RNA sequence: AAUCGAGAG
DNA sequence: CGATAAGCAGATCTCTCGATTGCGTAT
């Protein structure tokens, strides 16, 4: 399940990239809270993961 | 990864109750550390979080094509005005509460919506563990490749690292004890690895190890030191053979040198 | 390796030799005749390559031993070559020996007495008689009878010398072979062969022998004697040679000269007494490897045949062809047949000979074949990186290892690894079952191969391997109940069963991330088994050592299998022992970014915590039930504030954390240090920049990156020093847990508010940027020397800018000047706008906070985000320019605008314009290219260094030496102290403050019964007194009445045996400050600390030095950096790219005299004084009028110190001679005032074809001279040759010196550096140059003139000042050890194959490179390597000699 | 026949006795080096794992390396270190004769 | 000790080693005007007598060949008149540990 | 098994 | 003999995938 970007270039439509979704709009908190993402790691919500966030085959 | 080269592996699936939550009630699905930005300097990701929040609030789409803003019309000002006109603040911060202690966090937290891509480099294609398995034929070392259940390689630099630590038994355990350790047989008399064989026994006798190089034919030599081959050619000769602990690539190197017409004599300690 | 199957024997050493044809046939199992391997129906053919006598093959029992494929080792076989073939390995030496003898007397063309002399010298060199070989050259001074007397005297002297050396113990019967005697033997043999090659006529018969020519291999042709040669031959009294005839020639020569060839072909005493024979150089019976080593591959249906089998079968086809064709010649000899068909069969026989020789050549080496994909030969199978040595001996694939991606885990101990449950069920460990193990080994067997902790296999006493994979619970229970049963078999009553239990939590693992640049990148970790994922979890403090980040990195995880490897990984390679790296003794572990930015918040004054918050933080970071406390009960502190309500502080949190981790009955740390955040960032009167500990209480300052992190003399480093590495590991783990639980309670974040400025800040920024409008135009006006304030559209400015564009050096000058100006503007903007122009300020401003704090980023990054990106630099210049003078299509040609040159006024907050975006992309691409080039080029240096240094270590004599015994240094760095223990030796204030804790850890009372305390101290006092009396004299004038104490007493056995630097510093400290710790007990403790800070015997110092010189080289007019390192240590180039001499100046020489001397020394060519030259050719026979127009006298006599007389002399002597030489060579190539009158006459007479000459002797302005050629001469340009001559002709040049520049004096002393090296030229200039301080750059030149030790000093200095510009701190012990390895033979040996030739171990060089050549030289000399270098033992499979192999272990059995 | 072996054995014993450094004049470090400590622990652990007699009180322990560490703490390891000089001459220090760290 | 102003002919170079045990050494008037042992980089070399040379060798259990080597043609070796086989003691000024004594052997 | 191409750190 | 101008030689981390691998011929 891809999504169209909220922030996109005007040329996103001109090449019809909506025919080929590439990602998903995610709620991203820039926060040092977990301790498990310092060098370059990132944390994904478990519940969002169980709701099909970023699923593929 | 975001659309700003902020790649990173997923380190934990944080449970939603333990996730921080905002005054609105929402809990972010992605957490990115603030320390990813000061050296990478991806301010586009900041302004994209700002514009994405404003767009998802006003039900609009914002364009991000470069060189539409300038230093007199800053995207920070633009999307901040759009955020202020909706009830959120100018700078995109939100009052969040710790999900473990329930207290409000020390400062407002920068949140927003950014577009995220899932790359094809899954961990299910990268993990590999070997205890024992198939080996190469001419070296008896583990085969190569994850798809064949083959071991990983301890190269020259890893060998130097093991020597630098002074860990001699570590180097032995890596390069010998768990790669191609074989208990070969060496003729004590001539010191050749591969000129020996097991003898074909008679009825009720026991096979022995005997050297071909250090044995003369029974015919040429005009009951204990007589041994037989499969062909029946009797021999009376070298029974001064022992057992050592060598690699197997050593034996292959011995064969490749014999093909060159070069002999190697190995002197054993107890004679 | 199974620890229950001991091996009694052991390979002591190996000896190289030749496999003779007789023994090959003696040991063989079958001869291979038909070049068919398999018949129809897929079966081997008898006599073929896959014969059953060569080993089992695809379910066929081997016919030699009668065992199946699994248990058949393989058996050798041979094929019979009809004609002897040249062994391609030995072809060069055989050819040399062939073209050195005389075909008549069958001796060498050299004199027999000289041959005997060389035989005697080599027989001496076979023993420890290195100097008798040179004492044998005096026997000459003291015809046939005289020569017999001389040879008898030489033999008598040699026998006497060898007998004496044997009898007095200087050598044994097996000889004394070392690197220096190997070098001398190699030199003697090389000169012997050269002397054999330098002959034209035999000295014992005078009869000329035909020459030989070499088209390559497989062939040899002898030129027939000349007419003049046969002329002398009779008075004395193209042709193709055959393999048998050359075998006969060399057999005769060797039979005659066996006496000298025995000592040429043996580097040790030939105790075998077996003769040296020529047929060893000839292959007549090839050996076929067993079918086991020649099996065919089967990749599904594609079943190709072995390439070795293919080459052997090609040899067999040629052999059968030549055998059959040999029977035809039998028909044309018994029967009288005309010699036509005899000619045909003879030509075909020659073809067969050459073809079989080429077949053997291609079977052994691909390159020695002929023809124009190829099947690799045996030499090709081992030669290179993809060969056999580097891919299957030095490196190997391994069992019980795993690989996965790494993810972070702050809740894992800093000395641990997070092991996924998927690995924990596949990795096992053999566990012998005892009476103390059955409790849990039985449970593992019941759990089975799936439920962790479980067991996958049971190894019985008799070696049976019962697998538990396919069994049920009741079966596993029966097996677990019969686990520890008493053995019924007598042969195995000493053994117990082994359980292959799963990897538990008490196991240790070896972790490694490629590329392994240093040993810290491979450490031991305690396995902690996790339940969820399939990645390895790593603590953050290991990222500094592994250079690892969690963005896709994967790293290996090796599981040691025996108790010895377990103990090594737990105690020697464990990660808590690697707190400091040996490169410079700096720490490599510590928390990184979120923990640093959390500590800045938690340890500020604004942090107060109620009783609940305080106790929760303390318990969360401590958790005493896991061994974290040292009191079994948490101890807290009274609150800072008692009323109105109890409030603690974060500094109190730190204090109680220390109080709970630091052991009791030991004082607290007393550290005074700083941190990265200035006091001005906290407001007026603050003192938070000054960290302070007192009795273990944090009382001032904030903990930072300077405290916990990769920082020296912080709290974690000081805790390390005072409490051991284990306590510092606990502190790192506890601090990581503390700042993590704190970061969830009070989160940390960054946003757009942190990136903004104020209205006043933006106003300042734009006002200062407005000043950058005219900077580019002013820089252009001043580089072009135009008047300032000239308009940007001035025609002269545009012209000069175009000249500057065309000329690269002028363009670089303009770029550098304008870059400096715009950098000044950038600095002004940044200083005015940060932090005084930022709306949100530290500590609230998180961007600024973590840039100041060292968590991540820097002031440059903050400046670019908030103020200015600044000038973009390509390599070291501005942006590239087109050929039209445009730097981009937008900018007009030759625009003097800073933005045009790449100076971007934009910032990453407000965004950058299109042109600025383009320039920034240029710079970013350049960086991305440079990083790849750098990582590509780094590693060859480290490999080459480590190959030779891999064996040198510390011996129990405390001297460091190579594994062959060759002493390299008598002391490690001259002091024997470990670099990883050197950090706090000189920290005397710290040691005095922590005296009581240091004394508690050192415990002199239990270390006195095995010590000597008086002698070393007395000698040290005497030597210090003498030095104080004599330390005002030059280094050469001093006497050595009292040597340094380390030279006499063992510093690890005699307290007080310390260095002169350490002792001087300690006494200066005790003198300058007096402080109740007694001044005697403090010196005693410092001496005991020195005694305990010594490098242990068995330390791989060579490996460590190579790693610490190579790994820092990743972070990289005169050559700089890695190219310089290549020049110094890799190449040892005598032809240094930029030779230089530093010339000190006497203090009484002024600047004007300095410049006068510089111009006097610097060279001037004729081209540097001539403006133009006019050539006026006339055909009125053909003549030239060459007019040379010079610069004015008042110009060149001032600038170059050149006079009219000197110029005229140069033109009269050298220029015209060179010009005429060039003219006559050109023609040869084409044929394919009476003083002036007398000067002209003399020039005409001396020179070839000059007809006029006049020099302006009154102005020094011109020089016109005619030049008349012949009429046959073709037209010449006569200007290109004149220019070439004028350039190549000097005026006043000192050899090897181009320029002498007087730079700005630095650090006081005034220097004078030339662009070349000529020591003796300035040896004369005593007046201007202090010759005693002339230090150069070329290591070879100083070796020539001053000696080995000055070369060693300059090696250290040059290999050090490369790291000085890169600000990379490398200790001088590594550089000194490398210098002493490079100058060990008294010369400048490089770290490469040519610089390693004279080494005792051949396996080391064979593994390194040119495996073929080093094997040929090893077998020709019958070298017997004793398996001492680390490479040799890895080849053979013996425990190494460095480290835990430096000794042996004996068991004290009670009863005899 | 056998007398050749007797001569070889005599020579081997004589060279061994010549290489050994007598206790009264060994000039090596009194302290046990880290490498020696690690190998003593590993070898003693191997011996315990192969059912050797143990000279310490097992506090219900199962790790052979931990048992060896306990023995080293109480100085009950019946082992001897044979330190090798570069020339092949050697000294013999018992485990209890050395001071750890 | 023999010296020569400009050059020494090859014809006169084959007699300097021709009369043992007397040793003849050759030098130039140029290339000598500066004493190399006065250069600060060149350390102090002291020729070691055989009595203490045997003591050094027995202390370190060495052969003569296993020492660091100084070339017979090394300028300091010519200065010292070093015969082959006799060791030279070098007092090296170390940046780390000050004065420590190193040893080379002429060979 | 090579060769080519795509990648990861 | 010898001093260059010239010729020839061997060098210049680890891991995961996929795709292809040889044409003419004489009987
Ligand atoms: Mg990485
Ligand atoms: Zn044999
Ligand atoms: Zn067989
Ligand atoms: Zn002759």
């Amino acid at each position: 399940t891809g999504q169209t970007p909220i922030v996109k270039a005007n040329l996103y439509d001109d090449y019809g990239m909506d025919n080929f979704p590439n990602g998903f709009n995610a709620v991203v908190a820039v926060i040092s809270y977990t301790g498990y993402d310092m060098d370059d790691a990132m944390i994904i919500n478990k519940s969002a993961d169980e709701r099909g966030f970023g699923y593929g085959t | 990864s975001s659309r700003h080269g902020q790649k990173g592996v997923c380190s934990r699936k944080w449970p939603t109750i333990d996730m921080p939550f905002s005054e609105t009630g929402i809990q972010p699905d992605i957490i990115i550390n603030p320390h990813a930005f000061p050296s990478r300097m991806t301010i586009g990701m900041f302004v994209e979080s700002l514009a994405g929040k404003a767009g998802a609030l006003h039900g609009i789409a914002q364009d991000s094509t470069p060189w539409i803003f300038n230093e007199d019309d800053t995207p920070a000002d633009y999307f901040g005005e759009q955020l202020a006109k909706a009830g959120y603040n100018y700078h995109g911060n939100e009052p969040m509460y710790s999900g473990a202690t329930g207290e409000e966090l020390r400062a407002d937290i920068y949140v927003g919506v950014v577009y995220y891509q899932r790359l094809r480099h899954m961990v299910n294609d990268k993990f590999q563990v070997r205890s024992t398995g198939p080996v190469n034929s001419l070296t008896m070392q583990p085969v190569k490749g994850r798809k064949r259940h083959g071991g990983i390689r301890v190269g020259e630099m890893e060998r130097d690292a093991l020597i630098g630590h002074g860990t001699s038994f570590l180097l032995q355990d890596r390069l010998l004890n768990s790669s191609d350790y074989t208990q070969a047989s060496v003729c004590r008399e001539c010191g050749s690895i591969l000129t020996t064989q097991q003898s074909v026994p008679r009825i009720g006798s026991i096979s022995t190890v005997c050297c071909r190089r250090c044995s003369m034919r029974f015919e040429d030599a005009k009951d204990s030191q007589i041994w037989e081959d499969g062909q029946g050619n009797k021999f009376v000769g070298g029974n001064e053979t022992t057992t050592v602990a060598i690699p197997f690539v050593l034996k292959y190197l011995d064969s490749e040198l014999s093909a060159m017409g070069i002999r190697l004599r190995y002197n054993v300690e107890p004679k | 390796m199974d620890i229950s199957k001991p091996v009694g024997s052991e390979i002591t050493s190996v000896d190289f030799g030749i496999l003779t044809a007789k023994e090959i046939r003696n040991l063989s199992a079958k001869q291979i005749t038909n070049p068919t391997v398999l018949d129809n129906l897929g079966h081997p053919v008898s006599g073929g390559l896959y014969d059953l006598a060569l080993g089992a093959f695809l379910r066929n029992l081997c016919s030699t031993c009668g065992l199946d494929e699994k248990f058949c080792p393989g058996h050798q076989g041979h094929i019979e070559l009809p004609v002897p073939c040249y062994n391609p390995l030995f072809f060069n030496q055989l050819y040399i020996y062939l073209r050195a003898s005389c075909l008549f007397c069958h001796h060498f063309r050299l004199k027999s007495v000289e041959v005997h002399r060389y035989a005697c010298k080599l027989r001496l060199l076979q023993y420890g008689l290195i100097d008798e070989s040179y004492k044998l050259d005096e026997i000459t001074l003291g015809s046939s009878t005289l020569l017999n007397e001389l040879k008898s005297k030489r033999s008598e002297y040699v026998d006497m010398a060898i007998a004496k050396a044997l009898s007095d113990g200087r050598t044994t019967e097996r000889g004394s072979f070392t690197a220096t005697v190997n070098d001398e033997r190699k030199k003697l043999v090389h000169e012997f062969h050269k002397k054999l090659l330098s002959r034209g006529k035999c000295d014992n018969c005078g009869m000329f022998s035909p020459k030989f020519r070499k088209d390559g291999f497989t062939k040899i042709f002898e030129t027939a004697l000349n007419e003049k040669q046969i002329t002398n031959n009779r008075v004395k009294g193209s042709t193709y040679i055959l393999s048998t005839e050359v075998k006969n020639i060399l057999d005769t020569v060797f039979r005659k000269e066996q006496c000298v060839l025995q000592y040429v072909f043996h580097s040790r005493p030939n105790l075998s007494r077996k003769l040296v024979k020529a047929d060893s150089f000839f292959m007549d019976v090839l050996v076929v490897p067993p079918t086991r080593f020649r099996l065919p591959s089967k990749l599904g249906e594609e079943v190709h045949e072995n390439s070795q089998n293919q080459l052997l079968s090609k040899v067999l086809t040629t052999s059968l062809l030549i055998r059959d064709l040999n029977d035809d010649l039998s028909k044309l000899q018994k029967d009288k047949v005309s010699l036509e068909d005899r000619r045909v069969i003879f030509s075909r026989l020659m073809n067969a000979f050459v073809t079989i020789q080429n077949d053997v050549n291609a079977f052994i080496d691909s390159t020695k074949a002929q023809g124009r994909v190829p099947i690799p030969g045996v030499k090709q199978a081992l030669e290179k990186k993809e060969g056999l040595f580097r891919k299957h001996m030095m490196g190997k694939r391994v069992n019980y290892a795993a690989r996965s991606v790494i993810s972070p885990d702050p809740n894992i101990e800093t000395n641990e690894i997070g092991v996924p449950p998927v690995f924990a069920v596949k990795l096992t460990y053999p566990e012998p079952v005892t009476a103390y193990n059955i409790a849990e080994l039985r449970q593992a067997v019941i759990n089975g191969p799936d439920k962790w902790p479980g067991a996958t296999q049971i190894q019985n006493e008799d070696g049976s391997l019962v697998s538990l994979i396919g069994m049920s619970v009741e079966q596993r229970k029966a097996l677990a109940n019969q686990l520890l049963t008493p053995s019924s078999n007598v042969s195995t009553h000493t053994l117990n069963k082994k359980v292959y239990r799963h990897i538990k939590n008490r196991d240790v693992v070896l972790m490694n991330r490629q590329p392994t640049l240093h040993k810290a990148s491979m450490m031991g970790h305690k396995v902690r088994v996790l339940p969820n994922e399939k990645t390895l979890r790593l603590h953050y403090a290991n990222t500094g050592a592994y250079n690892a980040d969690f963005d896709g990195d994967e790293m290996n995880m090796h599981f040691p299998q025996n108790e010895n490897a377990r103990a090594e990984a737990l105690n020697l390679a464990n990660t808590d022992s690697q707190y400091l790296t040996p490169t410079s003794g700096s720490p490599v572990r510590g928390l990184i970014q979120d923990h640093i930015s959390a500590g800045v918040w938690l340890t500020s004054k604004d942090s107060f915590f109620t009783r609940e918050q305080y106790q929760q933080y303390i318990y969360g970071c401590i958790r005493p039930e896991d061994g974290h406390t040292t009191r079994s009960k948490i101890v807290t502190l009274p609150p800072t504030i008692f009323k109105p309500y109890p409030l603690w502080t974060g500094k109190q949190i730190i204090t109680t954390v220390l109080l709970n981790v630091t052991p009791p009955d030991m004082p607290g740390i007393n550290l005074i240090s700083k941190n990265k955040i200035k006091n001005e960032y906290w407001g007026k009167g603050s003192l938070e920049n000054e960290v302070l500990f007192k009795d273990g209480a944090l009382l001032c300052g904030i903990l930072d990156k300077s405290q916990y992190g990769a920082s020296k003399y912080g709290i974690v480093h000081s805790l390390h020093e005072v409490y051991g590495p284990e306590v510092a590991a606990k502190v790192l783990s506890v601090l990581g847990r503390l700042f993590t639980n704190y970061i969830t309670a009070t989160a940390f974040t960054c946003g757009m508010d942190d990136l903004r400025l104020t209205a006043e800040g933006n106003k300042w920024r734009t006002d200062i940027l407005k000043t950058s409008v005219d900077t580019g135009r002013e820089a252009a006006a001043e580089v072009t020397n135009l008047d300032k304030d000239t308009p940007a559209d001035d025609p002269e400015l545009l012209k000069r800018l175009q000249e500057i564009l065309r000329d690269n050096n002028k363009s670089g000058i303009l770029d550098a000047v304008t870059s400096s100006k715009v950098n000044a503007i950038t600095s002004q903007v940044v200083s005015k706008c940060v932090p005084d122009g930022t709306m949100k300020k530290f500590p609230c401003n998180s961007m600024q906070a973590m840039a100041l704090s060292g968590a991540k980023g820097s002031n440059v990054n903050v400046s670019q985000i908030m103020c200015l990106l600044g000038q973009q630099a390509l390599e070291g210049r501005r942006v590239p320019v087109m050929v039209s003078g445009k730097t981009l299509p937008s900018f007009k040609p030759y625009e003097t605008d800073a933005m045009a040159g790449g100076y971007v006024k934009g910032r990453f907050y407000s965004g950058i314009k299109p042109q600025e975006y383009y320039f920034h992309c240029m710079a970013g691409r350049e960086g991305l290219i440079d990083t790849a080039v750098k990582t590509s080029r780094s590693g060859y240096l480290q490999r080459c260094l480590t190959k030779q240094l891999e064996g040198v270590h510390v011996s129990y004599d405390n001297s460091i030496r190579d594994a062959d015994g060759t002493l390299v240094q008598f002391m490690y760095g001259g002091d024997a102290i470990d670099i990883t223990k050197e950090s706090h030796m000189t920290q005397f204030e710290f040691c005095l403050d922590n005296y009581y804790a240091l004394l508690k850890k050192y415990n002199p009372s239990a270390l006195i019964e095995h010590l000597d305390v008086e002698s070393a101290l007395k000698y040290s006092k005497k030597t210090l007194k003498y030095r104080k009396k004599h330390s005002k004299e030059p280094h050469y004038k001093q006497s050595v009445k009292y040597d340094p104490v380390l030279a006499k007493y063992n510093p690890a056995k005699y307290l007080g045996s310390v260095s002169e630097n350490f002792q001087d510093k300690l006494e200066s400290f005790l003198d300058k400050n007096s402080k109740g710790v007694n001044e005697k007990k403090f010196r005693a403790l410092m001496q005991l600390k020195y005694m305990r800070s010594l490098i242990n015997p068995g330390e791989a110092v060579g490996i460590i030095a190579s790693q610490s010189v190579g790994e820092p080289s990743t972070q990289m007019n005169v050559t700089l950096g890695i190219p310089r390192l290549r020049e110094i240590v890799m190449t040892a180039s005598a032809a240094i790219k930029t030779p230089q001499m530093t010339l000190p100046i006497w203090n009484d020489v002024s600047d004007e005299q300095a410049d006068t001397f510089c111009k006097s020394i610097s060279k001037v060519l004729l081209s540097e004084v001539i403006d133009k030259v006019i050539v006026t050719e006339t055909t009125g026979a053909r003549s030239y009028v060459i007019h040379m127009r010079f610069f004015d006298n008042n110009e060149y006599s001032e600038e170059y110190d050149v006079s009219k007389e000197e110029l005229q002399n140069v033109i009269s002597n050298q220029f015209i001679h060179l010009l005429e030489a060039a003219i006559v060579k050109e023609i040869k190539k084409q044929k394919r005032n009476k003083v002036q009158r007398d000067r002209q006459s003399a020039i005409i007479s001396h020179h070839r074809f000059i007809t006029k000459y006049n020099f302006d002797d009154e102005s020094g302005k011109w020089c016109e001279f005619k030049l008349e050629l012949a009429a046959d001469t073709e037209k010449l340009l006569m200007v290109n040759i004149v220019e070439e001559i004028c350039r190549k002709s000097i005026i006043r040049q000192i050899p090897h010196i181009d320029r002498c520049v007087h730079p700005e004096p630095e650090n006081g002393k005034r220097v004078l550096v030339t662009e070349g090296v000529n020591f003796q030229a300035m040896w004369d200039q005593e007046a201007f140059i202090d010759v005693d301080g002339i230090t150069s750059n070329d290591v070879a030149a100083v070796l020539k003139t001053y000696g080995v030790e000055a070369a060693r000093n300059t090696i250290v200095n040059e290999i050090n000042n490369v790291f000085s510009r890169y600000a990379i701190s490398v200790s001088f012990r590594h550089l000194d050890l490398i210098a002493d390895m490079m100058t060990r033979q008294g010369t400048y040996l490089a770290f490469n194959r040519q610089g390693m030739e004279t080494s005792t171990s051949s396996f080391m060089k064979m593994s390194y490179e040119t495996t073929c050549q080093f094997l040929t030289k090893a077998v020709l000399d019958n070298e017997r390597e004793q398996l001492d270098s680390p490479s040799a033992r890895i080849v053979v499979g013996k425990l190494n000699n460095v480290g835990t192999g430096s000794f042996d272990v004996l068991a004290k059995v009670p009863n005899a | 026949g056998p007398e050749d072996f007797q001569q070889h054995e005599q020579i081997r014993r004589k060279t061994l006795k010549e290489k050994a450094i007598p206790k009264d004049q060994r000039a090596t470090t009194p302290y046990m080096t880290k490498y020696e400590r690690a190998r003593i622990l590993g070898t003693r652990a191997l011996q315990i794992s192969m059912n050797a007699p143990v000279f310490v009180d097992l506090e219900g322990e199962t790790d052979p390396l931990r048992i060896a560490m306990k023995e080293l703490a109480e100085k009950k390891i019946p082992l001897v270190i044979r330190r090798y000089l570069p020339d092949g001459s050697f000294e013999d220090w018992s485990v209890e004769e050395l001071i750890v760290d | 000790i023999f010296v020569y102003q400009n050059n020494i002919t090859p014809s006169a170079m084959k007699l300097v080693p021709s009369i043992p045990p007397a040793t003849i050494e050759t030098f130039n008037e140029a290339a000598l005007v500066v004493n190399i042992t006065h250069h600060e980089l060149v350390p102090k070399h002291i020729r070691l007598s055989s009595d203490e040379k045997r003591e050094l060798l027995k202390r370190y259990r060495l052969k003569e060949s296993q020492l660091p080597r100084i070339q017979r043609a090394d300028p300091v070796a010519l200065y010292l008149g070093l015969k082959r086989g006799e060791v030279v003691k070098i007092i090296r000024k170390s940046e780390t540990s000050g004065r420590y004594a190193s040893y080379r052997i002429c060979m």
